[PDB]
């Protein structure tokens, strides 16, 4: 009688203290819509650009639009900014200041048996990559006259502006009479900004190829790929590692056995063979199963895994 | 039996035969590591005491391997010439120190190596208290703080070191080395026991205040050490 009030008092304050969660979370989001329409008062801004300055207090400032204008110094800021040649912003009224505008070292990877060193770039990217700059070696097409040098001038300047930069060149054998001509240009270009005062620390390129004939001799020498490793046995025990810290999320029957999968799918990369085993997961899904027989799985090894070997040329 | 003459000569005479004829460098550097490693293993296991004759032209020979190779993990390449260099501690002959000194810097630039170069790098100042020479502190502790503050660098044993870093530029220096330095092992009774560490940590704790420059690092170094309670039980906190 008294000790069962406590229990049902409890699951009334139980159901009553529930229901506040529902709408304390919401209410914050409600607020937050009032403290952006207290947020959307500041309007009425222009850009300009500073060329010259007279006095320390009181320069001149170029719009966009081509009317140029002069305007003063705010209380507030400081003659940090103020300086010219950084891109400020003004104001409709009295022309005030607010705030300025921001204005917007070598690897040789190759394998002389057997091809897919650019999946290992993918490999190493998927792996550790964190800067975002490609470009495709099918950009210097050269059906012009010539003048790749401010092409690599400018890329690489990009490069200098631009701190996340790291590039994977692949399919060079193809692009690798004067067919050498413009290969000893972009190259001496190359040498030309990387012997230098060049950044070298943040810069990073990742070059690949397909064949061991078309080595480009040039590229061959130290200097532009100063770090070269062979790929003749594609390091099994990495491999395994990639197999194993690769195949937590993929389910797959209980008997497993990594070294055959291992063994039966060498040459090209440990990632390719995670694209064999997500392969063999692609069937499974189609097969409406979370686990099956090995067969299935040899079929997406031997037929996958060939197919790969035949039709990677 | 073993006369050790001929199996000297046949790898001292024969390195890359077979790679003189083989046009194409592999650049294989895989077995490499696993056949200089059996070589450095079976010459570990023969190189206590068998006979004192022809280790003296091996170790000359691999020595010179070393500067000929250039291309390596560079950790046999250390454990030759500090295995080495640890014989010649007792052998009374210090004049390999600017070999041992000068080859360390080409055996630890080139790589990453992060548990081996402390392991290895207590060297530079280990013949140092033999050499005393005042410009090679100035080069090597200016090569030893490149960068390195607290982490990737575990052992047990770091204070023992730290305190084994800086007290021969103490040696050398007269009282700023130590400004820098006692400033720092505030950390160290937290590590071990704090029975000993009133005998020196709590001792060399008021030695960087008191030798600290009088310009501006007294003003704010002083708020430091102020606070702790193990300061008041000091009989030196009156002074």
């Amino acid at each position: 009688d008294y000790r069962k009030k406590l229990l049902e008092h409890k699951e009334i304050d139980g159901r009553l203290k529930e229901l506040r969660e529902q709408l304390k979370e919401l209410t914050k989001q409600y607020e937050k819509s009032e403290n952006d329409l207290k947020a959307l008062q500041s309007v009425g801004q222009i850009v300009g650009e500073v060329l010259k300055q007279l006095t320390e207090e009181k320069f001149i400032v170029k719009a966009t639009n081509g009317p140029r204008y002069v305007v003063g110094c705010r209380r507030q800021l400081d003659k940090s900014k103020l300086k010219p040649g950084t891109r400020v912003a003004l104001d409709m009224t009295t022309l005030t200041i607010m705030r300025y505008l921001p204005r917007e070292k070598g690897c040789l990877l190759y394998g002389p048996p057997g091809t897919g060193k650019t999946l290992l770039a993918r490999a190493v990217a998927s792996q550790l990559d964190c800067n975002f700059l490609k470009v495709v070696s099918s950009s210097i097409v050269d059906k012009y006259i010539g003048e790749s040098a401010r092409l690599i001038r400018e890329m690489f300047n990009y490069a200098r502006d631009h701190q996340p930069c790291i590039i994977f060149m692949d399919e060079i054998d193809a692009i690798g009479t004067s067919a050498d001509r413009e290969i000893q240009r972009t190259l001496m270009e190359l040498l030309n900004q990387m012997d230098g005062f060049d950044t070298l620390h943040r810069v990073k390129m990742i070059m690949a190829t397909n064949r061991p004939d078309t080595l480009d001799p040039a590229l061959l020498r130290p200097g532009r790929l100063d770090r070269k490793i062979h790929i003749d046995l594609p390091n099994e025990q990495a491999r395994l590692d990639i197999l194993k810290i690769h195949a937590g999320p993929i389910t797959k029957h209980g008997e497993i056995d990594y070294e055959a999968i291992v063994k039966l799918s060498d040459g090209f990369n440990g990632a390719d063979l995670r694209n064999v085993c997500t392969e063999a997961g692609m069937f499974a899904i189609r097969a409406d199963h979370d686990f099956v027989v090995q067969e299935d799985f040899m079929k997406a090894v031997r037929k996958v895994a060939d197919s790969k070997k035949l039709e990677s040329k | 039996i073993l006369v050790a003459v001929v199996k000297m000569c046949y790898e001292a005479k024969e390195w890359d035969l077979l790679n003189e004829n083989i046009m194409l460098l592999s650049k294989r550097r895989s077995q490499l590591k696993q056949a200089v490693a059996k070589m450095v293993q079976q010459c570990c296991t023969y190189v206590e005491e068998i006979t004192d004759l022809p280790i003296k032209l091996r170790l000359i020979d691999t020595l010179r391997m070393v500067t000929e190779g250039k291309i390596y993990v560079e950790i046999e390449r250390a454990r030759l010439t500090k295995t080495l260099a640890t014989i010649k501690e007792q052998n009374g002959d210090v004049k390999e120190a600017a070999s041992i000194l000068q080859e360390l810097q080409v055996e630890t630039y080139g790589s990453m190596e992060k548990k081996e170069r402390v392991e290895f790098i207590l060297e530079q100042m280990r013949l140092c208290l033999a050499v005393k020479d005042y410009i090679r502190t100035q080069i090597i502790s200016k090569k030893i703080n490149t960068k390195f503050f607290q982490e990737e660098n575990t052992e047990k044993l770091k204070l023992k070191y730290y305190n084994l870093m800086i007290q021969l530029d103490q040696h050398e220096g007269s009282y700023l080395s130590i400004c820098k330095h006692y400033r720092a092992i505030y950390d160290t009774p937290c590590i071990q026991a704090e029975s000993e560490k009133w005998q020196q940590a709590l001792k060399s704790v008021v030695l960087y205040v008191i030798l600290a420059p009088f310009d501006n690092e007294q003003s704010d170094l002083v708020h430091r050490i102020s606070g702790d309670k193990k300061l008041e039980e000091i009989p030196k906190y009156k002074d």
